[PDB]
């Protein structure tokens, strides 16, 4: 609480984890909302209008 | 005779997700008969007609 509440800068959104959990969720490249839908294409402007 | 009479790949066109070979070669007037290949025009490096 006292890290959160000194260290304050603009364009900064603190996270404060542990160091194997942080390397084990950096590699883990994959979903992390429960839900997830992915729509794939030919071209990107298509699946961004989409 | 590998191009000209021939039609080997030079180059992919990019579209995309899709690739297209690129052709080269001379029209089919000198491709039918061996004595069309015999007269096949060559411009040597001397920018003479043989
Ligand atoms: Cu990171």
């Amino acid at each position: 609480e006292e890290l959160d509440n000194t260290v304050r800068l603009p364009g900064l959104a603190n996270l404060w984890v542990p160091p194997i959990r942080n390397r084990i969720d950096m590699l883990s490249t994959g979903i992390k909302s429960p839900i997830g839908i992915k729509v794939s294409g030919t071209v990107l402007a298509d699946i961004d209008a989409m | 005779v590998t191009s000209a009479v021939g039609g080997a790949m030079v180059g992919e066109t990019v579209e995309g997700i899709a690739r297209y070979p690129i052709n080269l070669r001379y029209p089919q007037s000198w491709r039918d008969s061996p004595q069309a290949l015999r007269q096949l025009p060559i411009l040597t490096p001397m920018k003479q007609q043989i």
